[PDB]
């Protein structure tokens, strides 16, 4: 699987945070569920008792 | 639209159309001269300082 990988690679622009010698992303998908009639997973209920 | 997973229900190709009207507000100011004023504006007599 590794080696089937692709070979080209491009230059994008995205936000990162350092948490301790560690670098991650950070992204929000507001732009996949701008107009569409799909909920944002993200958005969740959540039930107390 | 975002593709739903098998056995879920499906999007409908959706269109919308607009329409968008304008509005009308006129202003005014009236300014006003006296009769003396338009005398001495149109015509002189015997002339003098």
């Amino acid at each position: 699987l590794s080696q089937a990988g692709a070979h080209s690679l491009t230059p994008l622009s995205m936000d990162v945070i350092r948490l301790g010698e560690k670098t991650v992303i950070m992204e929000n998908l507001r732009r996949v569920y701008k107009n569409t009639d799909t909920k944002d997973p993200l958005e969740r209920n959540v039930d107390l008792t | 639209r975002v593709a739903s997973g098998a056995g879920l229900p499906t999007s409908r190709q959706t269109t919308i159309m607009v329409t968008k009207y304008s509005e009308k507000s006129p202003i005014t100011i009236p300014f006003e001269l006296s009769a003396a004023c338009l005398t001495y504006l149109r015509e002189t007599f015997e002339g003098t300082i």
